[PDB]
Formats: C-alpha cells, structure tokens, sequence
C-alpha cells in the first residue's frame, strides 16, 4: 500500500518534496523506486535506493536536481527535488521493488540485516501524485 | 538384642553389646559406579583409624582397652557407680566431648613409650 | 541514459496473434536476462505482465510470452482481446545499475 | 581417685552425618529411575525399636531431600540424554485449522502445522504436517503473513527427545546407608516439624519414595494415619510454604478424553520422530474429576487444623493462585508420560468459619516442557495413542498462606510451589542419618 | 608346596603352609578403570572382614586360637584321627558346611562376654 | 578327653565364584583389544600341580565367555567411537558397472557410482565417485531412475568409520583373578568342559587367548592334542550348537585377488574419508583354498567321534546351511581390516559310510557390516590398498546336527551356530574359578 | 650372647617413589584450573625444620613435571569441551582492505570479510560480517577472485569456543602427597643438579604454582633468590635447552592499544559466537615495553653465569632465532584470554666481552590457535572490547645455544625453548617424592 | 620432634619416637575423582599389607618386635655398638638391602610357623 503525497504547482526554480507513505511491507528490508510519468508520454525511471540506505541510483536526466531518501522508521519514501524545471512536470511514482530470498542449494539468502535480494522487476505501484511546474 | 538395642541402656548394661555393635561396621561411569567407591573407600577408611588408635595404644584384639593412665577430675563431677548405672553412652560422650583430644594423646604417649621401653629393659 | 527503443503502435483483430519488440544494447538486453514488460491501462499505474525474460506473475494468462535474442526483446500476445488494450513497456537493468524504461507501444485491438 | 582409663570398643554412640544413600530396588527394561544399575533391594529390613531413646532432627533443613534433588535431576538427563534430536524441525510453520467438529472449549487450542520435513538423504526434503497444542507454538511474523509459526524454542537451547522405549511410571526407590552408617526413624505422628521426638527406631534402608513431580497438590505419597496435618518452619513466615499431609485420600480421575494417532517421520541416521497424527471422534478438552463431598471434606479438615495454631472468628477463604507463568498457576502433573496443566480453581474457591458429583476441573495439554529447574534443557513429550483415564490419589497438598492482613484475621490460602524439594519433605520427615562412633572413653578401676 | 598347594592335603598336614596361604590372600578414556577399583576394594573388605572375625574372636595375629566353646556330636560322625590325617579341608568344609553359622556365633559370643568380666574381676 | 571348636586361618578351601578378570597384556601403536589400557602380564605366573585333588565344573555354565563377550564389545566401540560418521555421505549415488575385463562369476558384484559431496567448507559442493560392492547399495527408487541407488544402512543407525591406523590383529591376552581369587586349570587331554577333571593345578592368570571372530570354522586357536572333543550341553538336542575341536590343524589360503587403489577425500573438518578408486588389472572373484585330502582326513575323525557319541555303523552327511544372510550362510572372517563372506558348501557336499589336490571356496567382499549382535549400529571397512593374501588354520568346527527321526542314520550336520559366544569355548573349556576361604573350623583338644 | 632379628615398626626411611598428588586450592567460579573438583587445603606449611639428611636428586627426572603437564591439557579440554562448536563458519570468507585511518606499519593486518552463516531456522541463510586478524586468514584462489579466502584451521580438526564467561586466570595450585607418601623441598638457595642438596625439609603439601605458559621469557615465576641461576640437562650439549632463573625481576608493560566492539550473533539454537567489531580510533601496533637498564644490564648478570660453563676472556653474543613456527619464533603469552606473540629483536642483539630510555618490542594478534604440544583441536580466542593493557614480571629465560663455537669464543645464544613442560621444569626443580617404608630390620638381644 | 624428626639421627635414639612415623602411614567426574580413588586405594592396601606381615610375624600391635631367629653374620660387618649408635636408619637399611626377602621368609617360617605348632603340642 503506497501513498504518494507532497505533489502540487510550483514555479521554475523551485524546490518540492515529495513523500510516500506505506504499509503492508516489512519496508526496511525492501528497496524503492521513483518513477514518472509526463502527460502523454512513456515511465521514466527516476532513482533507486537500497534498502538501508547503501546504495542509490539516479538517472542522468534527473541529476543534481533530483535526490532518492528513505525513513525505515517513518516507513517512508522520499524524493526531493530542487531547481524544478517544466521538464519535469509529470505524475510521480512511489514503486515497491520486487524482491524476497534468492533460492540456492535448498537454502533461501538473506542480504546485510536479513535484507530482501532484488528480483528485478516492480510489484507495488501507488495511485501516484502530480509535480508540475 | 540387635544393632543399637542397647543403645538407651546404661553404660555398663551395653558394655555386654559392645560385640554387636563390632558387627555392624563393615560390609559404571555413569552416576553410581563411583558413588559407590567412595562410599566403600570412606567405610574402610574410618575403620582403619579406628584401629590404629587402638593398636598404638596396645589395644590390638581387645573389645576393652587397659591402661595404666588416670584421667583428669577436672573432667568428672561423678563417682563410677553413677557414670556406669545411672547413665548412657550417649549422654556419657556429651559431657566428656572436649576431653576425647586430650586423652587420645595422654594415652598414646604415656604407653606406648612406657611399654616399649619396659620391652627393650626387659628383653634379656 | 537513453531509452528502449519500441514501435509507436501495434494492432490487431481479436483472436490474433502479435508481437510488441523491443530494441536494447550490450549493457541491458544482452547484457542479463533481467528484462521485463509491463502493461500500462490508461489512467492508471501499469502492472507486470513479464518478469525475466518470459515468466508470468500470477493473474497473467498464458497469452502472454516472450523472447529475447541478443540485444532484441519481445512480448507476444496470443488471443489478441479488447481487454488488453492499453500501453505496452519495455525494462531492464544496466551495467552502471540503472533502471531503463523504452518508449513504450500503443496497442489497438481491430 | 586411684582410678585409670578404659575405652570400650563397640560403643552405641551417635554423630550427626551428611553422606550418600544408595538405590536399592525390587527389580520394564528402560526406566528413569528405576534403572539399569541399581541394587536389589532388602526383603527383610529390620526396625529395631529404641527404648530410652529421644532425639531431635530437622524438616527442611534435612539433606536427604537435597540428595535426593541433586540425583533425581542428573539421572533425569543421564537416562533420557541418548534421544533424537529435534533441531532438524526448526523450520517455519505454515497453521491452518483442524478438520473436525470441535467444540467451544477447544476452539483455538489445536493447529495443524504444514513444513518442509528433512529425510534421511541430504538430497531430499518432503512435505509433512503435524498436530499441535497452542502452548507450545508461537507466531513467526504479525507484519508477514499471519499464519506462519515457529516451535516455542527453536530461537534458544535446542529441544531434544524421543526415547519411547523409556518407562516414567514413578517407581518408588529405597535408600540405603553405607556401613558404619545408621539411619534413624521417628514414629512420633504427633511431632510438628523440628523437635526432639520420644518414640524413635532405627533402620538400615528407608522405604521407597515414589519420584513424583508437581506443583500444587501431592499425589500417590505418604498418608496421615490419624488425622491431618499441617506443618511448617514458621506459621508467621509467609515466605515460606505449607505441607499438609492428608489423613484420607482424595480419589481425583484425568482424562484426555480424544482417540489420538500417531505418525512418524525418519529425518536422519535412525533419528526417527514421531509427533500428533489425527484425532478419531470430536475434540474435546482435558478435565479433571475431584469428589466434591470429599473436597470439601478435606478442606474442612484443613482449616480444623489450621484454627490449633490460628485463632476462631477468622474466615478462612480458599482461593485460586494468584500469577505466575503455568507451571505455578496449574497443577502440573504427569500421566503415562502424558503431561497435564489443570486448572484447579474449582478446588479453591469457598470459605469456612469456626462456627458421586465431582469437580470437572478443566485441563490443557503440554508437549514444549523445560526442566523444572533449568530452561537449557527441553524436551518434546512423544504423542500417545488412544485415550487416557489417569488415577490417582491426593494425598496432600502444598499451600502458600496470604500473608499480611488487618487485625490478624479472615485469612485467604492458595494453592502453589513448584520447588521438586518440597515434594519429598513429607516422605522423609522421619528420618535421619548418622554416623557411627564404636570408641569411647570408660573410666575405671583396672591396669 | 605353593599357594592353595595344599588343597589336596589332609587338616593336619596343611597346618604347615599357612603362613603361605595368608600371606597370598593380598595384592583415562577408559572405564575398566573403575572395574579394577573394585577389584581391589572388594579385595580389601573381604580381607578386612575375615580380620575383624579373627579380631573378635581373641584371634588377632593368630594363625591357630584355643578357645572356650564344646560342641554337639551331632555335628561329627568322626574321630580326630580321622579328621586331622585323613581328611582335607575341602571335604571337611562340606562335611559340616551347616555348623558354620552357628559356630561364629559362639565363639564371639562365648568368649567376649566372659573375658570382659574377667577383666573387671580382674581389676582388684 | 572333650572336644572344642577352634579356629583355624589359611585354610585351602574353595568355593564356586564369579568376579571379573583383570586384562594381562604380553609384549605403541593401539590394537582394539590390545588396548593402552591393559597392564603386563607376569612372565612366568607358574602353577602348581594340585597333589590328590579332582574337581568340577561346566563349561556353558562358565561366566568367563560372558566377560569375555562383553569386554570384546566395550572395547569395539571405546576404539570407534572418535571415528569420522559416513553421515555426510548418505546421499543418492548415480550407479552403473563399468569394470574392466571382469569375469563372469563377478558380473554385478562390482558398482561405479557417482555422487554429490561437501568439502572442508560450506559452499563448496563438488562432484565424487568411487566403487563399492553390490552388496552394499539398494537403487532408492527403479521406477524413477534405473542408476539411483543410496547405502544400505542409511535408514537406520549411522555408518561409522575412520581411525585407519588401528589394528584388528586378534593378539592375545591372558586373564588375571584379583586377590582373595584363582583359577583352577585342567591338564587332562580327553577332557570334555563339563565334569570331573582327575588332573589339575592352580594359577592366577589364564594362558592368553586370541580374540578371533569368526562364525563357521574357529581359527587360530588351542588344538586339541590326542582325539577329536565333540562338545554340547545336550549332545541329542538338535537345537544347540555343537563344537568340535580338532586334533589336527587344517590351513587355509584366503585371497582378495585385485590390486584395488585408495583414494582419498576431505568432507569437512579433518574428515577424511577412503575409498576404493580405480583397480589395477582385471577383476576376479575372491577365494579360499584348502587341501582336499586334509579336509577329507579331516572329517573322517569327526565322523568316528559322532559315531562314538551316537550310534553304530551309521552313516553320517554333510550339507550347507538352510539359507539366510551372508552372516550365517558363509564363512564370515576379517584379515587386514577387511571382511570375506567365503562359501563353504564344497566343504560339506560329501557323504560317510560304516565301511596336489585342492578346494577352491568363492568369496564375497562387504564393506557396509552391522555390529555382530546388534543392529544398532552399523560400521564401513575401509579398503586396504593393493592386494591381499592370508593364511590361517582351522582349530575347529561348529556344527549343527539336523533334526528327524530318520531311525538313527544318515545324519546331516551343517555349518552354522556363529555365536561368538561359542568360539571362546573352545578356550575356556579348561577353567573354573573360585573364591578362596581361608578361615576353617575344627574340633581338638585343648582349652 | 649372639645377635637375634628384630624388626622395627615406624622407622624413619625413604624410597624413591612416583604417584599423583592432589589439587589443593586456596581461597569466574571455575577455570582450568581453579577446576570444580580441587580441595582447599591447610595454609599451614608441614616443616620438619631442616633435618640433617643430605640428599641428591634433579629435574629432567621429576616425573612431577609430566603429571602437571598432563593435568593442565586435561583441564583444557574439561573446560573446553561444553561449549559451541565454529564449524557452520567455516564457509567461502570475502575479504576486503579496512580503511579506517590505517598507520602503515598495520597495513595489510586487519582484513574486512563477509560470509553467508547459518541462524535460527534450517532452512535459512544470512549474509553477516566481521574483522579478523591477517595472520589466521588464507587465499583459495589466485585463479578466482583475489578476494576468497577461508580461515587457517577449516580443513583441519574443528575450531571451537564459547564459555566467555571462563578465564584464563592461571590460578596458583597447591599439590599435596597421599598418606604414605613425602615431598622433599630442597632449602638450598644456590644448588645446581651437579650434586646432592645438603639441606632437606619435607612437607606434606608445597605451596602454589601458577600454570603460566609462555615460549621464552618466563613470566610471573619463582625468582632466585641470591643470585643468577643456570640450569641445564647437559651443559656441553647444544641440542638441549638453557634455563635461566635470574634474581632480578624484570618489568615488562604490554598492550593492545585498540578501542574494540565486541558483536555477537546467534549461530544456532541458543549457539552465540562473538567477534570483533568496530575499532574506533586510530589502527596501532600491539607492543612491549621494558626498561633499557632491566634488560641490558641484566643480561651482565647472566653473562657472568655463562662464563663459569663456558671459560675465561670469551665472547658472548646475543641473536634472533633462526625462526619456525610463530609458536618457537616469537614471544608468547595469554592477557585477558588474548594470545599476543612478540618479536625480540630489541632484547637478543649486543655482544658481552671480556672486558628514561626504553626496548619496545612490536606484537601480533592471534586467534586460531592450537595448543602447543598437538593440532588434533583447535581453539578460537574471543575479542576483548575496549583496550587491554597487561604488567608482568619476567622471572627468568629459556636459551638455546648455537652449534658450538670456533675456539670456545663468540658463543652466541638466542631465545629458544620448544617445550611446553619448561613452564613447570623451572617451578618443580626444588622438589623431589619418596614413599614411607616404616618396616625394617636391625641386629639386637632380647628372649 | 615431629614427623621424620630423626630420620637422619642414630638408629637408637630415632626408635625413641615411632608413634609419629605410624601415625602419618594413614589419612568430581574429572580426572581428580579418580585419582583421589585410586590414591585412597594404593595408601590402604600398602597399610594392610605390613600389618599382615605384622602379623605372620607374630608382632600385631608391637612398634619393636623380638624373634626367635639368630642375626647372621652375611648380614653385618659391624657390632651393636656401631649400628644402633653411629649410624642412621637410611643407611642401614641401604647396605642390607639384599637380604629383605630371606629375613623376611626366615621370620615367617622360623617364628609363628613353628611356634603355632609347639603351642599346639602344649594343649594337654
Ligand atoms: C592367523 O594367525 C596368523 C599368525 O599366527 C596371522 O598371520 C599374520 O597376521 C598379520 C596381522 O593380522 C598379517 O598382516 C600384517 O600386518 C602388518 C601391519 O603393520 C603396519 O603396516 C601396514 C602397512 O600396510 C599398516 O596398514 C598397519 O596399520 C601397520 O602400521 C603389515 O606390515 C604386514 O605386511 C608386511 O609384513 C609381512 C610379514 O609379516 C610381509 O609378508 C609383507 O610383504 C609386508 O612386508 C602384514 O600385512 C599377516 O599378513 C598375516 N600373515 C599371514 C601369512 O596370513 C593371520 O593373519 C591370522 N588369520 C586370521 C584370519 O585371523
Ligand atoms: C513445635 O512448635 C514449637 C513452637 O515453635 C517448637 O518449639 C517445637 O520444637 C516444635 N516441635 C516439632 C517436633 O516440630
Ligand atoms: C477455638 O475454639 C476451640 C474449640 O472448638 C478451642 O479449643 C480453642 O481454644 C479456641 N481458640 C481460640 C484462639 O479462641
């Protein structure tokens, strides 16, 4: 269950902040994503974040202006985005990444603090909210 | 009587008990073996003081021990008649407890060197 | 980054056969068999039709497979329905770990 | 005066002694206890009566229980230590309900658990599935799906136990003294705990004593002959429990009133397990059946005694315990290797002043059970087949006083204490034991 | 002759090895190791039980004792010619093997009860 | 002219008595039997000749064989009990029969089995294989692959085998009575164990018997002197084991004709497994050669002592024994470590009446054997490397003589009886042992 | 007139003898050691106030030694043996650089490594992490990642430890003689095994020795007394070692100055392993201090020794060893329960002839390790957390001197000593075991 | 003087105290509970097995014993003068070693074996 929020109409030049409230999922042992979706056009992939935080991924398109952040004990995905161009009005998406053990040998793997390995493809989407600019 | 039959009796009245008394004191890694070792060990153990004490005071094969060494009157309040008629062994071990140390020695030294150098003296 | 490529559209009459490419390179499509293809309703956020290569989640029919040659994806759809009408996308995965997304496919059902 | 020593060899004389009894025994193959190696036992003790004779010993300061203590619980392991090992179970859970028509009393004390099963090969693994009780399974994760559940224990000390093949019928053991030892009897059945008693013999082994284990009423022990009594080390001490030794018996009926199967999985190497199959009728919950005339009987009796050293115009309430984790709120006792948790507040809720229908007391099973005193030890208790009816006899009790009251009156007792030593403080209140002394001073007239 | 060499000689003739016959009489992964303490132990009570009889007896250090204690003829159809140089101990063992008890008790009986009133007489 | 009791002490009186013997080693690296734990034995524990003495007593009813028995298995498992288990190694074995240039009586004795196993870590799973005998796999399942086969004694207890440096070279040891205890010995030569022996001395320690295993002929053993003994409790009682002790030694040449080589794994943490690898040469089956003529002579001496024992002018069969397990159908002995299953019917296919030259007994080799008695255990025999040849002889028989009253002739006798129990017979059949009792009663004249 | 027999009962009289003495303690509960069973014994020293009996005895024939040597390794394994087993680690280490302001001379000392591990469930694996020591890590693969390593004992007997509660203390023991028995104290303050010692007090119980194993600086011994002391089997034999009890005590302050985390896990079911965590601060050197003065000018003292063995105007120097394992090569001593081997470079250099300033030596850090005298076990040391800091006193030295010397000069000598017994060699040098033989014999007249 | 108080003294005058040396003849899974077992053990049968020999002897209960066998002169190269006052018992006992075992055998078979058998000739 995730709920995006934070999305409304700004100006050029100005700096939003976005949030995705969740539940159903253990979310401190699963990873995120952001993508968006500009009115008639295709998913773009926006950023990735590791589920503690370790590692994140930023497409080029979005860089510098856009940054990935979580909150495990707010159960809670973030993305912040300054310098806001009209290029980036679109629907933003808070997406689940699928993921769970890997199966090997008859014995399921675990990541750092019994975190969920990346299966590699999106579950859960939120009904998504709208950034324009 | 059996074992301990006496035991309420007086001191003198028991002596004729001393016998059955005699009678009763003597006779697998897992929690019993070696329980019962040292049960069996300890029985034979005491026993054997017992019986050194009473072969160095020349009490070898004697029910009744004899010797030539008084004891001290600061130990009794009593005659003999009252210590053999009008008491038990029981009672008769508590009022002389403190004592039991001093007389093992005082009897000890006081024959077995009297003995022995009588022996020696005497050997010809 | 850039994006997949797919065609603009693809069409069909109910019952037929047909089949949504999808055009990568050495570091995504040929690079692992993590490649997927999602189908998008409009209005609304898309679901997974495909997950590596060929399989299906649950809740997808049969009609649903898929292939990948070299650099080349595609999605086939066997049993073309009305019901399936909507936006067709292409994923995967790339070499710097970044998430790529194609241009996307408009599916009209004849 | 002119007098001079003697010593008497073979004198009757008494010393106060801590050393080991041995195991004496009548005599299927496999019990706890009753084991392997223990040592026939005397067909004829012989009681010799004491006349002149009165000494004084103790009750709870009294090391035979300790002995007892120390021997019942290493044997405990050294005789049920070559088990199957059930670390190989430690799996998730995944808990449905059970396919039957259970009635309201029994709703959710069964689930039927589906895993991963190990086999014999390292290569395979099967899908199997088993009965438990509720007590000993707890839930692996509310934020994943609720029905996945673990073994109560597996996240600590492992949990080891089959033996089948071992008997746990309380066989009653003797205990026996080495030589130059003598164990001493008091048959004074008025004596209230410690003091010098006026009516003592002496034996070589004492009789047996039945291993029985529980944590509030005494069952199968030592009866009163004349009437009941309560002792304590200090009536005012409420830190302390109370025994109560029972004049009559209170005949009490269990049951685990469920036609049970048994299935059996190999996992390894001969490491065979076998575990709850399915149940043949309904399901019904474990009860209890106490004489309700003979209850109230007995525990009028109690308070009879307790008014010799409290006062009257004191009401004397019988109550439940008040907390604790099971083994103290229940009556925990075992039935053919069956281990039951009976709620026993039907035996304790009424009054007295100083002015058949049976108790269907309900009752829960166990399997999960740590060692009564130690939680590095646990074991599962084997499925039996069949039906249960256990009997028994009540023979005393165990009681913990309310203590702290205003004006010193209308006082409450419940029930309780779990501690092994206090289940053998009736049965060895009468005797003690000693060493022998043959040497003592004999002051007289000869040289 | 050795040790138990004169299990085929008469009463008599075996009274001249004695000395011999007693003497004899006396000497971690495993657990025969705890079978050989009882070995020895049991070696030791046996020895020490026989030695308190003797003891008891008036026999402490005596191969042969004397004693005080007549007996029923109902015990021996034979003659102590007989017994003493035709006749081994074995056979001789058998013969009044139902006696036993009974003479023990005698002899400690018969003879500590009267020896200890000698020595009291004996005192004066 | 009156008699008393006196006493006497050193008195040489015997009694009939049971205790245990104390382990005498004669003349490093550990042998099971010929343990660390085993302390030297006296050089010359000479014995004397009893002057006019005869004494009783019966083998069978003889405890010594049952110390015997006991201490043999003790010690069986104090020496495997630190071995490396072969638990790691029940896994599902891919079997086929490639051999090379195998002949025809070994067609599918041999398997070349492939397998899954662990290495010294976790992770590493790696691909092994080895040969093993026919006797020692069954396919887990045909239907579902014709190559799947696991190890016979997977499904029960643990195979166990390391400790490759020990020796089961049967040495011999003598037992010694502990203080206040003898042994009397018979030097008679037409003695039976049972009964009166006119001829005896007494000695302290037993003379040293090796502890041969063996289940058909006893090897390796005490030779009868003068005559064939034929022994039994019950010498009609069809039902008991007969024993025959030779008068003349009979040697036997037994072979495993295969230069097999041993190879090596690790499966974890210093647990070294051996196992056959590839075998250099072609392969034959394994064989045990006596002389014809011998044996032939062999038995005609048996045959006059049955006659002796039964009646006249009969005749007397032989055959094998009515079926069953290799256990109890073949000759079943150890050389080098390792275990031939030799059949021995050629040795009985013969018939008696009133009135170079060879044998050649095919052999089979087992590597996976339970324990002698027990089936709670099981052991896997390493491979000796290279080829072996042994020679042994025969010291005696065990028979069983056939039942039907078949008018007292034509007698079958078949091998069988392999209790090991009834080998150490054939060794102890000269002992007693007693309880010396040194105090002695007796009536003189004195006072 | 002629002399008789007489025998004497109670003479005073010897006999060299070998039995065991009693562990006898004095005034965290139990440690190797301070083992549960050991009994407290009599503070009072049993003097026989310098007897005048001269008698002459050594080491290398104080068969006292050998006993400790076996005790202490039984102990070891006592203690050892109940605690969790390493072996589920033993899978592929991923190993990594630590970066955490490094000083140079600890590069390549600390190794970052991960690895799967095993936890609650039988079914489930977990990526965890740790930091290791260098010295116990080893590559298994150039051809594979230059990252894959595995820890030095996985293809060896199992590393196993728990039990962090146990110390290492080494705890003085006292050792007392059974009855019949007498331990002879040699009072001789300035002996050598190259005659009898004049001055003799026996006792009954000595007094404690602390088990202290080190491989060649003696730490926290007996110190001599009057003066330099050195002790040798065989003074010309270059294949034995030297021992030096010096006079002057010598203070040696060590550290590990390395703020440590101490992190745990559970392996399995109720199985915990701790290990190094975070090191916060900067990454030092283990080290030793002594003062220049107490070494240097020292070693003059044993120099003037050396030169009564060796002759007039020689030449002494001092080296390194010619290396072998770390357990010969360097320094080593247990602090806190950690193992810390020193290089001696600093102290075994200078040349000795005829005619605030500071030694720090640099430490290593160890945890796999077996014991000195066997690798058929393996143990692993837990982490300390915080920073340990150790003082100790160096009592004495074990030398080893080179082949020979050309022309009796420049002899040159090294640190040295291969075996663990050394430790007790230099504590039990003083003490030698009779037995008490109260019979005996003598010409006199009597009857 | 205490235990061993005149172990390097004159023969003579360390006879003067024997009480002590008699008195210091007499008195847990791990290794130690067998060691102490088997200790317990070694010290009683080594005990009993002098005073058996105490007791062939015919010296039960004596510290100084007297015989009916002669000294030999194989056994000594000095007068009484010279043993009992200028030498010590460890010397002694180190230069007649060799003879223990006949000196022993001479006691047995020369003392009670014969002794016994005159007593028993002396009944009537
Ligand atoms: C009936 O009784 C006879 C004796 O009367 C037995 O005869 C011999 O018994 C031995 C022991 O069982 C046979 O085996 C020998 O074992 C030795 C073991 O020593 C070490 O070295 C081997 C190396 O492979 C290790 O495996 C082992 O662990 C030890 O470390 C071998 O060394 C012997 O081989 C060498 O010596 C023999 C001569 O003794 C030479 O011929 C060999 O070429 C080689 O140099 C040997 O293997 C021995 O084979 C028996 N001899 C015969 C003729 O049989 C009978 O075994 C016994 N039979 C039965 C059934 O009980
Ligand atoms: C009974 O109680 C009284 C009072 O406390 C006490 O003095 C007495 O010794 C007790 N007697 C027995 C046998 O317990
Ligand atoms: C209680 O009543 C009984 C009679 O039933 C009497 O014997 C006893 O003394 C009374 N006790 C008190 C404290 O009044």
């Amino acid at each position: 269950r995730l709920v995006e929020s934070g999305g409304g109409v700004v100006q050029p030049g100005s700096s939003l902040r976005l949030s995705c409230a969740a539940s159903g999922f253990d979310f401190s042992r699963q990873g995120m994503h952001w993508v968006r979706q500009a009115p008639g056009q295709g998913l773009e992939w926006v950023a990735f974040i590791k589920y503690d935080g370790s590692e994140k991924y930023h497409a080029d398109s979005v860089w510098g202006r856009l940054s990935i952040s979580r909150d495990n004990s707010k159960d809670t995905l973030y993305l912040q985005m300054n310098s806001l161009r009209v290029e980036d009005t679109a629907t933003y998406f808070c997406v689940r990444e699928a993921g769970g053990p890997d199966y090997r040998n008859g014995y399921n793997y675990y990541d750092f603090y019994d975190g969920y390995y990346n299966y590699h493809y999106m579950d859960v989407w939120g009904k998504g909210t709208t950034v324009t600019v | 009587l059996g074992f301990l039959g006496a035991a309420g009796s007086t001191m003198g009245a028991a002596s004729m008990t001393l016998t059955v008394q005699a009678r009763n004191l003597l006779s697998k890694d897992t929690h019993w073996g070696i329980k019962q070792l040292q049960a069996r060990v300890l029985a034979v153990e005491h026993y054997l003081r017992d019986q050194q004490l009473l072969g160095i005071w020349g009490c070898s094969g004697k029910l009744i021990c004899c010797t030539n060494v008084p004891w001290n009157s600061s130990w009794s309040n009593r005659n003999l008649s009252e210590i053999w008629d009008n008491m038990t062994w029981l009672q008769w071990d508590k009022e002389i407890s403190n004592y039991t140390q001093i007389i093992y020695g005082l009897l000890e030294e006081s024959q077995n060197q009297q003995e022995k150098n009588e022996q020696d003296l005497l050997a010809l | 980054q850039s994006a997949l490529t797919q065609p603009a559209s693809v069409s069909g009459s109910p019952g037929q056969s047909i089949t949504i490419s999808c055009q990568g390179t050495s570091n995504d499509v040929g690079g692992y068999e993590s490649v997927s293809w999602y189908q998008q309703h409009p209005g609304k956020a898309p679901k997974v039709v495909i997950y590596d290569v060929s399989k299906r989640p649950s809740g997808v029919s049969n009609r649903f497979s898929g292939s990948k040659s070299g650099n080349t994806a595609s999605l086939t759809i066997s049993g073309l329905q009305a019901e399936d009408e909507g936006d067709y996308y292409c994923k995967s995965l790339t070499s710097t770990r970044r998430r790529v997304f194609g241009t996307g496919t408009k599916l009209t059902v004849l | 005066e002119n007098l001079w020593v003697t010593v008497y060899y073979g004198v009757p004389v008494w010393k106060d002694a801590e050393t080991t009894l041995f195991c004496a025994s009548d005599a299927e193959k496999h019990n706890v206890w009753a084991t392997h190696a223990c040592v026939p036992t005397d067909p004829n003790p012989q009681e010799i009566h004491l006349e002149n004779v009165t000494e004084e010993f103790n009750m709870w300061k009294n090391n035979m229980v300790e002995q007892m203590h120390e021997d019942i619980i290493s044997l405990w392991d050294q005789s049920l230590k070559p088990c199957v090992k059930l670390t190989p179970l430690c799996v998730t859970l995944n808990c449905t309900n059970v396919t039957n028509n259970i009635t309201d009393d029994m709703r959710g004390e069964l689930k039927n658990c589906s895993f991963n099963a190990t086999t014999e090969l390292r290569n395979k693994r099967v899908k199997r599935y088993s009965l438990f009780y509720r007590l000993d399974i707890v839930q692996i994760d509310s934020n994943r799906t609720k029905s996945h559940y673990r073994l109560i224990n597996c996240n600590t000390s492992a949990i080891t136990q089959a033996c089948p093949k071992v008997s746990f019928e309380p066989i009653p053991i003797h205990y026996c003294a080495p030589a130059g030892f003598a164990i001493l009897k008091c048959k004074d059945k008025k004596f209230n705990g410690t003091g010098p008693c006026p009516s003592v013999s002496t034996v070589q082994c004492t009789h047996g004593i039945k291993p029985v284990v529980s944590t509030q009423l005494l069952l199968n022990g030592s009866l009163a002959e004349e009437e009941v009594i309560i002792r304590s080390e200090n009536i005012t001490n409420n830190a302390k429990n109370i025994l109560v030794q029972l004049n009559t018996p209170v005949q009490i009926n269990c049951t685990r009133p469920n036609n049970n199967t048994v299935k059996s999985i190999r996992i390894g190497p001969g490491q065979a397990f076998y575990y709850t199959g399915d149940i043949i009728g309904d399901i019904r919950q474990a009860h209890c059946n106490v004489s309700k005339a003979t209850w109230n009987e007995t525990l009028g009796k109690v308070v009879k005694q307790l008014r010799k050293h409290f006062g009257n115009n004191t009401i004397i309430r019988f109550a439940q315990s008040s907390g604790g984790d099971l083994e103290v709120t229940t009556h925990s006792f075992n039935c053919g290797g069956e281990f039951f948790y009976c709620n026993t507040s039907g035996l304790f809720n009424s009054t007295w002043i100083s002015n058949n229908d049976s108790i269907t007391l309900p009752c829960r099973i166990k399997q999960i059970i740590n060692m009564w005193q130690r939680i590095g030890q646990a074991m599962y208790a084997p499925p039996i087949q069949g039906v249960i009816r256990c009997v028994s006899n009540i023979t005393g009790l165990i009681l913990t006083r309310d203590g702290g009251s205003t004006n010193s009156t209308t006082e409450t007792f419940r029930p309780g204490g779990g501690d092994m030593r206090d289940n053998w403080r009736s049965e060895l209140y009468k005797y003690k034991v000693v060493k022998i002394e043959p040497l003592g001073v004999a002051p007289t007239r000869c040289k």
